[PDB]
């Protein structure tokens, strides 16, 4: 279960939140928030990104998502204001009315979806006509270094291209905006003399994960009706 | 959570309207219930409980 | 037919002068671009006609067409580009001669701002995209960048300064979805140690790294509504 | 130009259609001729492959 595989890291959101920081700060800053818009962060583990979008962007609610209840317990008690609120719910239900978000982020965590088609189906109903949704992830196909990651992960994870990101996008109705690979520049690459780490054998296959693979994001946007 | 809030907030079962009864008092301690379903989804320490009711 | 500050820029280099300095930021934008194989892309104000060049090697799209207000500066992109699959033609932004929903991406760098009619423009953008169609507008004229207001000095063409808002307000105006806006930083423009300043273009090394990091080019994306 | 590529084009005064006439060719590449407005009658040259499709208050 989602709260069986993620209270130890709710024990470690600190450290999700400062290793992933490294490329969301770059994805949040391209959202195209207007002030006092209303944003749903899937996922939301310690609620970083609906601090930054209110500190940088000016958001007037947000609501912070996960399946984990410790997980939002300590999202709520790192949160400084009341605008910015925290609920336990599941991405296979969305708890939310029809169009009735201007955006949502998610970060490393969509991929965690039971059915991530029916997924981007509920955001999709969930956002207003013109609103984004924002998807980074570590966890796909081009990032070799990840394909391991399964391994230590009891939850059956999503694993998919680029192209299949883009496609599933349109599948569940929303235009692909942007698709885009964003480096981590900040994670310190060791010399090649102190090779092999714990996660890596070679420098070179350091440097490719954070420096060329990065974070993939991919930016969908909510249609109107229209003729089908 | 902020009661103003809420406004957008529905069952997570068939996406209906919920009824707030509130505890304490920005809700601290209460519920929101399901009007179609009858669901009953609890508001802990400020935080609502909107899983499906078999997660 | 009354020549200007372009029709002299495509004659004396400048056209090729102005590729390579926009290439270090155009490159992150083009390559953000959800263009796919086959798609029909224009390209408002070519310049060299790199940018479509870079499309057609990066993106593998099937027909791209370069317009610009310069006969010079088109004659110059067709002359660059060895590959009929981009073609380049004479036009105005006032008037774009596309047929409504034909386009699947419009791309415009360093050039949106010289429109004489911005809000007409974009009005065309979205007439001609195809619905989830994108336009992606980049520029290093704007309000935020304090260090491109003089350039308004050096060109006669009245431009149009607006601010990070005013971009996503007129595209919204227009009826445009703003999908992203973004800073790109130049990463590859050489920003040298502070005890080389000042420079012929700088005073300081912090106003060169404000001009080029902080702020650099700005991207706002659009979207086509159906 | 290519005469494939001129199926999405249109007169720019009024987004009418444009009757194609062919001076010089080279398979689907068209060297010489002019678009001509089949609505406002403007013309619109294509000289050495490039249609110059300025409005005509600007040519
Ligand atoms: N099906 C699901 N429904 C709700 N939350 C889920 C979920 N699967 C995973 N999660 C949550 O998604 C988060 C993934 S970890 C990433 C946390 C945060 N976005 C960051 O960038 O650091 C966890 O907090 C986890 O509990
Ligand atoms: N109203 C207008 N209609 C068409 N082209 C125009 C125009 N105003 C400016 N231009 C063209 O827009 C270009 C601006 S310079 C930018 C060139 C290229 N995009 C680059 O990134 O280097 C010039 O080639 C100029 O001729």
């Amino acid at each position: 279960s989602v709260r069986d595989e993620f209270d130890a890291w709710a024990a470690r959101d600190k450290g999700m939140e400062d290793r992933h920081w490294h490329t969301a700060k770059h994805a949040l800053a391209r959202m195209p928030v207007e002030e006092g818009d209303t944003v749903v962060d899937l996922g939301t583990g310690s609620g970083y990104a609906l601090r930054a979008l209110r500190d940088t962007k000016g958001i007037g609610r947000g609501f912070g998502l996960d399946g984990s209840p410790e997980m939002v317990q300590n999202a709520r008690a790192y949160t400084d204001t009341d605008d910015l609120s925290f609920l336990v719910g599941d991405f296979d239900d969305l708890p939310f009315d029809d169009d009735s978000v201007d955006h949502v982020w998610s970060m490393e965590a969509f991929y965690y979806a039971a059915d991530p088609h029916h997924t981007l189906e509920e955001i999709a109903r969930i956002l207003k006509p013109g609103g984004t949704f924002y998807c980074a992830v570590n966890y796909y196909e081009e990032n070799v270094h990840s394909h391991e990651w399964q391994e230590h992960i009891s939850i059956d994870m999503t694993r998919w291209s680029h192209a299949e990101y883009r496609e599933a996008f349109r599948d569940a109705g929303l235009h692909v905006a942007e698709q885009d690979s964003i480096a981590d520049l900040d994670i310190d690459i060791p010399a090649a003399t102190e090779f092999p780490t714990d996660d890596w054998e070679t420098r070179e296959a350091m440097v490719e994960r954070y420096r060329t693979f990065g974070t993939l994001l991919t930016v969908g946007v909510a249609p109107h009706h229209h003729h089908h | 959570m902020k009661e103003s809030l809420m406004d957008i907030l529905c069952d997570p079962l068939d996406k209906s309207e919920l009824e707030l009864e509130v505890d304490e008092r920005e809700i601290i301690e209460g519920r929101l219930i399901g009007t179609v379903t009858g669901e009953v989804y609890p508001i802990e320490d400020g935080i609502p409980n909107l899983l499906p009711p078999d997660m």
